[PDB]
This record gives structure tokens, sequence and C-alpha cells, in this order.
RNA sequence: UUGAGCCUUGAUGUGUAGGAUAGGUGGGAGGCUUUGAAGUGUGGACGCCAGUCUGCAUGGAGCCGACCUUGAAAUACCACCCUUUAAUGUUUGAUGUUCUAACGUUGACCCGUAAUCCGGGUUGCGGACAGUGUCUGGUGGGUAGUUUGACUGGGGCGGUCUCCUCCUAAAGAGUAACGGAGGAGCACGAAGGUUGGCUAAUCCUGGUCGGACAUCAGGAGGUUAGUGCAAUGGCAUAAGCCAGCUUGACUGCGAGCGUGACGGCGCGAGCAGGUGCGAAAGCAGGUCAUAGUGAUCCGGUGGUUCUGAAUGGAAGGGCCAUC
RNA sequence: GUUUAUUAAAAACACAGCACUGUGCAAACACGAAAGUGGACGUAUACGGUGUGACGCCUGCCCGGUGCCGGAAGGUUAAU
């Protein structure tokens, strides 16, 4: 990725983001990872029996995806506005 | 000239060398000690560093504090284009630009504390040429060169603590009289003590509080069981 | 003198003519170092910084001089 | 006798910025005036340097009106208040202005300021454009009621001289002497250039400069954040000369930078007179004949003339004044195509114009392209047909056959015949 | 012997006013400072000494300022630390001198050893030095690594390198050359904004002083003038020119375009919000247009919770703005 | 006299003589991180360095005393 003694284009651009580290401990699980609910209860530490989900989890959100039509738990798991919408409609705990 | 520095040596040898005293005990002491003939002043002598910035160091003024009581002062709220129109809604005190304008330009004044927006402030509390007071005078700064007017009136109505000398990086603040009660005084200190920690964001040394000392006059003074430090605000 | 301090670099003028697509901005006549020698008019407000015909929302050039004399008048008539 | 705006506002900051914006006249240099309409007036410019307090104190008492300055971000400042008080007591009128006014429309002026033992603070402009108009008008009105003070011969200008040297020696002190013999300080700054720079000043009409960056006894208003800016000044010192003086020490002089400095001087194309200052304390067997010898051999054909002064005694004082004049006469010498052609013939006959590619060249006249630093342009054969060396040989010859205690003289060659 | 680091005494602060000598008082005109309190040197704004001059040597007035004025201030009782200056406590470093005990001893001898080495011992002489170890300033082509462009009608020489306009430039366009010509490295808050208004040069002719006008008067003339600073293109709907009034050189966005390989650069109505001016329509997003400058780093300034490592704060970093 | 062995013998290099400086012994200095060694079993008529080049002949200018020369800061002479 070079260009001789015409200046680096990316040394013709600046840097600007910033890391989070929290980031690496924020996982991202799906609606259809309630497929792997493996116990009627959606619990972070059951989903590691799926191994669908981080070792060093501290955080996670549950996102949209297909449906499974079953009671679920979800506590200490974030769930999105749209995500929670239909798994509400299957019954199951889901208050947090 | 200087005969012998003996009378001051024996006296300072009694009660200063950072002999830390209960704040209240100090005040109990403070009225007399060496023959000072009447009840005197309660002071805090706070030592701040540096030159090139101030936040409340060498202030020829008075600032609002938690526990404003000690004195209550005369107050007029000058409401001109600012946070004045919020003050008009507030309706505490007297709010009016052109009538209080007149009252400012009349020939006579007594509304010491100008909570102000642009025109009034310049008159009252600052003026003279070689200004300076009969022993006390209407003062200028009251944080309305940091204008707010409505909320300002609540704080203002209540009262206010004046301190002043000149130019040294060590900020003295006269806490009150001994015709004010011991525990109300303590609270005055604590209030100023919380403020100061607050004060100064501009790095030049990250703890700006050295000595909180409490003192009166006639070689009589003590130190505080220092409690201004950095930990949050205490 | 003996100089040769040179390089030319504005370029571009008169791109297209008449029907030009039609578009919210035309180039129309961005036509440079002038304000007249291609004179503004029609379907388009203002003579651009460098004097631009750029639609009122749309436009084929209508061209064609007017007044009792004077100018040459470039006009824009909507597409 | 005559007014001066006389900026003050604390020792430094944007204080200077404002003077440049009020002036426009360079090379009158310093003192120096700000022009408004018809009338022009001067401008003048804790724990601070003792020397800097002495000059500043010297400025304001002769000062005839004063201008006290505050910044946008500046407000409160007891020190400012002290300077303001001093001014009242001693008694001259002061107006309170505020620099690059900013804020967010006029607000915090006038409110703090009434305590300043001064009233109405006018806010200014310098990077916008309205706020200068009021100040200039205010001053104007009293000042309009009043109306206060506002070949070419060698004597058509008064002799221009600089005093350049090391970034070590207390040259500024030597500068104080040269201007003195009166036993008085003189490095009181006024402002009249574009931006924050620097003193050339004149006494006896004739100009002296003080230069380099620290050790010079440059402890001034400040303007050279690095080693660079000062150099921008010394190059000014070149522009202005027909004479430059090099101070060197006998105990830190001829440093590497310094010998380069002399080499540079040769470029600078201006007359060299060599000064050694603070030379009454040196050891009885001097180190220093050899130090003169190493510079001599490089070698500078001029007239020397060595000076052994001190700024803390003075010995050399007359001999320096004298040497520059003599040097200027030779340098500025009335010249003339005839003289040049006549001495030249001898030279070429004697030692042989160079031949190039079995074709012998041809010289055929010289004329003077100016005299002040003497330049000649000789029309002969092509540029490369001579080496620079023979040019110099013929030049050196002229430098020899008609006295030049002055500056190096210059030779040129043009072609047309071949 | 002698510098200075610190310690607490010293007392006060020039414009009319202000007695002079107005650094800096919580609170502010009782403190029964009891003693019959004082005007007499340091101090003090400043020597502008005076006098007022000092908690600063007299006893002479209730215990006593022997209450304020008046200016900005100044008199009941005093308070808050500075500049300044001692006296005293010191604390410490220099020099001065002498010493011996480290240490040196390429003095002399004894001895292992009928060994110029060395070691030990004795004594003589030097002596807290000298020297060396660290740290540390100056010097240092002696030694060391390398740096010293490119365009180029051979190169070096010279001159030149960015940016703009014009022509060459072959009529979309775009454009070489060591082609030809010229310039630019800003200026400017009015030269901006907006309303309302106003209409040259150049020449004739005639008139005080009036000269090739200086104003005045008319006539001719028809923009050849003048444009913020080239030069060109452009310029009366003036952009000019004159004046009133303003601060849009606003803010947050942006259909959609032109024009650059890319870095990117330029134009752009409208919406939205807030504004400004204008009677109202309406106009205002810096300048007649075209030049007036530069990536990326890394650091400075201000703002923000965004980040933030046991855990809370806190630092630094990101962000937003700006240098 | 000496010399570029394996191009170049000289006007080059050398040289006495002279000149200049540096060095008091644990010497200068030189090598050798240093120890040590050389310098020297010597001892300023030397020792080391440096430099000039027989020889003869061309005149090589001491700042102290006191004075002088330029200069300022002073002294001294002035108005006072």
């Amino acid at each position: 990725g070079f260009e001789g003694g015409q200046m680096p284009l990316y040394r013709r651009l600046p840097k600007f983001g910033f890391t989070s580290r929290k980031a690496a401990i924020t996982a991202e699980i799906r609606l259809s990872d309630l497929a792997k609910v493996e116990g009627g209860v959606v619990d972070l530490n059951t989903l590691k029996a799926a191994n669908i989900i981080g070792i060093q989890i501290e955080f996670a959100k549950v996102i949209l995806a297909g449906e499974v039509t079953t009671p679920v738990t979800v506590r200490g798991l974030r769930v999105t506005k749209g995500a929670r919408a239909a798994i509400e409609a299957a019954g199951g705990k889901i208050e947090e | 000239m200087a005969k012998l520095t003996k009378r001051m040596r024996v006296i300072r040898e009694k009660v200063d060398a950072t002999k830390q005293y209960d704040i209240n005990e100090a005040i109990a002491l403070l009225k007399e000690l060496a023959t000072a003939k009447f009840v005197e002043s309660v002071d805090v002598a706070v030592n701040l560093g540096i030159d090139a910035r101030k936040s409340d160091q060498n202030v020829r003024g008075a600032t609002v504090l938690p526990h404003g009581t000690g004195r209550s002062v005369r107050v007029a709220v000058f409401t001109q284009g600012a946070n004045a129109e919020a003050a008009k809604a507030a309706g505490a005190e007297l709010v009016g630009m052109e009538d209080l304008a007149d009252q400012i330009k009349k020939g006579e004044m007594n509304f010491d504390v100008v909570i102000a927006s642009p025109d009034a402030m310049r008159v009252v509390g600052q003026l003279g040429q070689v200004l300076g007071p009969r022993g006390l005078m209407p003062n200028p700064k009251v944080g309305t060169v940091t204008p707010n007017v409505a909320e300002a009136v609540k704080n203002a109505k209540a009262g206010q603590v004046r301190y002043r000398n000149d130019k040294n990086g060590i900020i003295h603040t006269t806490i009150g009289k001994v015709d004010f009660d011991a525990d109300k005084l303590k609270e005055n200190l604590e209030a100023l003590l919380v403020a100061l920690k607050k004060a100064k964001p501009t790095q030049a040394k990250g703890v700006y509080i050295k000595k909180v000392s409490i003192s009166t006059t006639m070689g009589a003074g003590v130190a505080v069981d220092q409690a201004g430090l950095s930990a949050s605000v205490n | 003198g003996g100089s040769t301090r040179n390089g030319r670099d504005s370029e571009a003028k008169r791109l297209g003519v008449k029907r030009f697509g039609g578009e919210s901005v035309l180039a129309g006549s961005i036509i440079v170092r002038q304000r007249g020698t291609k004179f503004h008019a029609g379907a388009n407000v203002g003579c651009g910084r460098d004097h631009t015909l750029f639609a009122k929302a749309d436009g084929k050039v209508k061209f064609e001089v007017k007044g009792p004399k004077n100018r040459k008048f470039i006009s824009i008539e909507a597409e | 006798m005559v007014p001066v705006v006389a900026l003050v506002g604390r020792p430094n900051v944007g204080k200077s910025t404002l003077f440049n914006r009020l002036t426009r006249t360079r090379d009158a240099r310093k003192y120096g005036r700000a022009e408004i309409e018809g009338r022009e007036f001067i401008c003048i410019d804790d724990g601070v340097e003792t020397r800097m307090a002495e000059q500043s104190l010297l400025a304001i008492e002769e000062a005839d009106v004063v201008l006290f300055m505050v910044d946008a971000r500046a407000g409160l400042m007891p020190a400012d208040e002290a300077i303001a008080k001093h001014l009242r007591s001693r008694e001259k009128p002061t107006f309170l202005v505020a620099n690059k006014t900013d804020g967010l429309d006029p607000d915090q002026a006038v409110v703090d300021f009434y305590s300043l033992g001064l009233g109405e603070i006018y806010p200014i402009a310098a990077s916008h454009g309205r706020g200068v108009l009021s100040l200039l008008e205010h001053v104007l009105l009293p000042w309009m009621e009043d109306l206060a003070p506002q070949d070419f011969d060698p004597q058509s200008l008064p002799i221009k001289l600089a005093i350049v040297g090391r970034p070590n020696v207390g040259k500024s002190t030597l500068t104080n002497r040269i201007l003195g013999e009166e036993r008085v300080v003189v490095y009181d700054m006024p402002g009249t250039t574009r931006d924050s720079i620097y003193i050339p000043m004149e006494r006896d009409g004739r100009e002296y400069v003080l230069i380099d960056t620290a050790g010079v006894r440059k402890r001034g208003k400040i303007t050279d954040a690095v080693e660079k800016f000062s150099v921008i000044k010394t190059l000014q010192a070149i522009e202005d000369a027909n004479v430059v003086m090099l101070v060197i020490d006998a105990r830190e002089g001829i440093s590497d930078q310094d010998l380069s400095l002399l080499g540079f001087i040769l470029n600078s194309g201006r007359s060299l007179v060599i000064v050694v200052n603070k030379w009454d304390g040196l050891s009885q067997e001097v180190k220093e004949q050899v130090k003169e010898t190493l510079d001599f051999r490089l070698g500078f054909i001029d007239f020397a003339r060595v000076h052994f002064i001190s700024a803390l005694h003075g010995s050399g004082v007359g001999n320096l004044f004298e040497s520059v004049r003599e040097a200027y006469d030779s340098s500025t010498r009335r010249v003339g195509t005839s003289m040049l052609t006549r001495i030249m013939t001898m030279a070429v006959e004697d030692h042989q114009p160079p031949l190039v590619r079995g074709r012998r060249v041809k010289l055929k006249y010289a004329h003077a392209g100016g005299y002040n630093p003497p330049i000649v342009v000789i029309h002969g054969n092509q540029v490369k047909d001579l080496p620079d060396s023979y040019k110099r040989y013929l030049m050196n010859y002229f430098r020899k056959s008609l006295d030049v205690m002055g500056s190096p003289i210059r030779i040129q060659f043009k072609e047309g015949e071949n």
C-alpha cells in the first residue's frame, strides 16, 4: 500500500477514533440465539452452554432475528426496542 | 526601631507551630488571649498558590456562600436584557430597569448589593478615584459580572461574606464576628472550605490548598484540623 | 524579465447548451471572469459567484438577446 | 513637547500587536509614529526584570498621554491596577482600552473597569475593524485643537550602522555606550514596525542596531520563540547597513557559530569593523593576537580596526567612532568607468586573462554599477570562461590599486561579444 | 574569620479634597487599655527635613481615643496580610589559620629473601590534601557515522521550482518549451449588509483674484471614466457614486451541479431555526470575478463525561472548537 | 648525504648551524584504559617539542620608572 515518494495518502489523512475496551466485553446476541435458549430461561450463563456468547462477558444486548415462540427470561441482558417486541408475544419473563 | 523580638517570641511559643485546634474550641479561645481589649475578629487565613490566575483570591468583593447568614445586606435587583427577564417573572425583591435606574443615578444610594445586568453595577460598588472604605463601603463584585438575576436574588436577599486586602497569593477570608455564635461560624468556614476546593481548575499544582488557619489579632492564631482537602469537596 | 512564471488553471465554460438534462442546478453557464458576455436570464435566480446559470429547478437554455438592444441574453426555460 | 499614545496594559502580551496596527511607518527606525488623518503621534511600550522596569518607567514619564490596555480573556488583575494608580499620581491623562476586544458584543466592559480608578473603557479592533475608530477620534479631537511636532553625495543620508555579534556578549550594553558617553540608558522601546521587533535607533541621525537572541542582553518584550526569529532580525540588520560592527569577546568570541557569522558577513556585503569588548579584564599576555591572526588569514580585507573596549570602562570609544567614517568614505567612493578600465589593463597584462578551449578571451571595459557597496560589471568573455577565481583575482587587484578600507568590492561579468 | 537560608520586631503609604504621610480591617465610632493618656530620632508617601515624625526617653488634664469631618478614605474599639527594615533567635556555606588520624609518600632503613619486583614494620617528610569514582558545565575534525536536490538542448555555470492572468493554443475542451509577457505571499468592519437617493472622463466656451482648471457658469461629449491593490475578462439595473439605517463576514443543514487521478476544490437554490435591515415587496450565508498560501504528525488553548484497567474519584487520551 | 623496492633522483626528503617555545623530575612528553614502561641509570650548557636551513652579507625597537598617544569612567586644570 504505497506510492513512492509521493506522500502517504493516509499520511495525508488524520487519525481520530478511540477505543472502548468495554467494547470487547460488550457482546452482540441475536433473537435467533434464543433458539439456543437451552432451558426455558434466557440467561447469559446458559447461553455459554450454547457457547454463543463471550467468556469474559460483562455486557450484552439481545437484538432482532427470527422467532421461536417460547417463554424466555432475560435478566441483566439488554434487549432492544424491536427485539423485545415479539418475544414478548410468546410469553416468558423479560422485565429487564 | 526593633528592640527585641521577645514579646512576640513568648506568645507565638504558646499557641502557634501548627497547634491544630477544634474549630469551635478555637473560636471559644478567640475573643481574648493576650490583652486585646474587647471581643475581636474571627478570621480564616487560607494559603493559595501562584500568580496569573485568580478564582477567589485577592477579591475586592464578596461572594455568595452555603450558610449566607451572619449578615444581611441591602439589595436591589437591576433587571435589564439578560437573565433579568427571568427575574421579572421571579418578582422577588424589587425588579425594574428604569426606576432602579433613576434610584442609581439619583445622588444617594444604599442598595449595596447590585444584582445586575449591564448599567447599574458600575455606579454603586465601584467608583471613587483612590477608592477604599470608611472602614466598610459598598463593594462591587458580587458575581453579577457573572450575571444571573432570578436565582441570584434568593442567594442575595439572604446575605454574603466580604473579605479584602491586596495581591498576595494567600487568600484571607474574614469569617465573622464573635457576636456571632460558634457553630454558625464553623459552618461559615466549612462553606468557604467546600468552595475553595471547587475553585481553580487551571493546573499549576493539583492541590491548591495549603494552610487552613484560624486566627485573631495580637499574635493569636491557631491552625485548623484541616479538612478542606481533595477527596471530592470536603 | 527572462521570466517564465506560468501555468493556467481555471478552465471550463459553456458546458452543454440548450436542453441539458434539466436539473435542480444546472451548470448552465458557470462562465468565468465575466458577468455579461453570457448574460443571465430565465429560470434561475441570481448570476452565480462566478456567474452561474443554475436553474430555478429545471431548464433548457432559451438563449436569445432582448431589450431595445443590449446584451446577448442567455435565458433558461425549464425542462 | 509632543504627544505619545503610550501603550501600557501590563508588561507584555498583545500590547505590541496593537502598536503595529496603529503604525505603518518604518524607516524614519523606532520613534516612529502612528498616523491618524493629518496628525501623527508616537506610541510607547508580577515580578519582572529590573532592567525592563527601568525602561518602562523611563518611557512613561516623558510620555504625553497614556494608553492602558486589557485583553478579552483578561479582566481583574491587581497588578494592572497598580500600574494604573502609578500613572494617576504622577499625573498625565490615561485612556483605558481593551486589546482584541472579543467578548460577545460590549458587556463586561464597562462593569469591572469603573473600580480601575478610571471610568469608560473603550473596546478596540485589530482583527475586525470597528473599535479602532473611536480611539483614533478621541485622541484626534484634543490633538486637532493643538497641532504638535511631526552620483548622490556621501552626506545625502546619515551613516547607517548596526551592531551585530554573538549570542553571548552583552552587546546591548556596548550598544548603550555607543549611544552614550552621557552615562544614560537608552533601550526604552516604542513600537513602529510591523509586529513585535526590534531596535535600530538613531542618535546623531546615524542608526545603531542591537541584535541576536540572549546573552546579547536581550531580555526585551519577547518575540523569538525559538532560535529563528532573531535571525529574521539580523537579516534586517543586513538590509539597513552600509556599516556592520562585529562584537567578539576574547574569552568566548570566534565560536563556531561566530566564525560562520563572519563568513555570513562577507555575504552581507556591508562594511566590517571588528570590536572586542569587555577587554580590560584580560590577562597581560593576551591570548588573543592568535585569535586575531586566525580571523586575519580568512581574512577580510577591510581596515580591521580592532577595538579593545569595555562597556564597563571604555577605551576604544573614539577609535570606533572614527573607524567607521574612514571605512564609509572608501566604501562610498565616487566611481567611474575610467579608473577601472585603466588599472585593469595593467592587471591582465601582468598575469594573463585565462584561455578557454584554445581560444583566448577578451576584456574590454569596466563600469561601475553602483558604489555604495562598490559593484562593477566588466564586459568581456562568457561567465564560465573565467573561473570565479580569476574574477576575484582581477577584483582583488582593484581592491589593491585604489584603497578600500571599506567593505569587499564586487565584480561582475556579462557576455555579448562571444 | 565571614557571607548568606529561615524566624519573629520596625512602621507607614505625594492630584482639589486629602492637616501630611489614603499599603490592606472582621465588625466598625467605648475599651474603664485600671497607671494622671500625649506632642521630643529609626519610622514615614517621601526626605516634601517640615509640622503632622514614630505602642519610641516629659507627667501635666476625669480611665480614655481627649466624637466626627471630609474625599475615594480619617479618628468609639481596631483588623487582614505585604513592600520594607532591623533587632534577636538562628540555620548553613564560604574564606582564614593551625593540627593529624585517614590518605600520599618514585625518603631512609630493618625484615620474609646472602631478591633493583612486592609485601610487612620502623622512622623521616607531605597531609585532609592530592588524586580518584559518580554526577556535572565548557572545549574537542583528534576520533565517528553520514548529510551536500532536481530541472537541465552534455552538465557544472546560471537561472529556475508555489500560486494567478494573458497569448502561443490549431475556434468544445484540455496544453509544451531554458517560449513570450506580466503579476501575487494581501488589503478591508467598511471596501460588509440593507434601504433610499445620486450619474463620468475628456474637451470647448465664459467668468474675481486664476497659473495648463483649482471654485462658478453654460456648451460639447456618451462612458473612451472609475472600479480596494494586477492584468484581463466584466461592469449603468451600475460593481459606480451619495447618504440614512444596520452587524448575515448569522446559525444548523442542503436538492443538485461544475471541476480535479486522488488529496480535493468551487458553485448552488431551498428548507429549518434564529436573526438583521427595509414602508412593503424584498434583500442579507463577507468582499466585481479571477491570487493573497500547506497534508500528516505531535503538542498548546477552551468546552464536553465520551473514555477512564479491583473500586470511586483523578490523569492522560477521544470528541467539539481553536492555536 | 637520503629517497618513490617492482615508471618518477630531484630543486624533493636529510643535514650541521641557527631560532623559538615548552618542561624543575613523580619532568615535560610518549605509550599503555591501568599496572607498568619509555623518556633517563640522565638532569635546564638539558631534555622534549617545534621550526628554519651551511657559510658570509642585508641594521631585528625594552611600557617598568617617568613621559607620551588616543579614549573615557575618574584624577588634574575651569566657571564655582
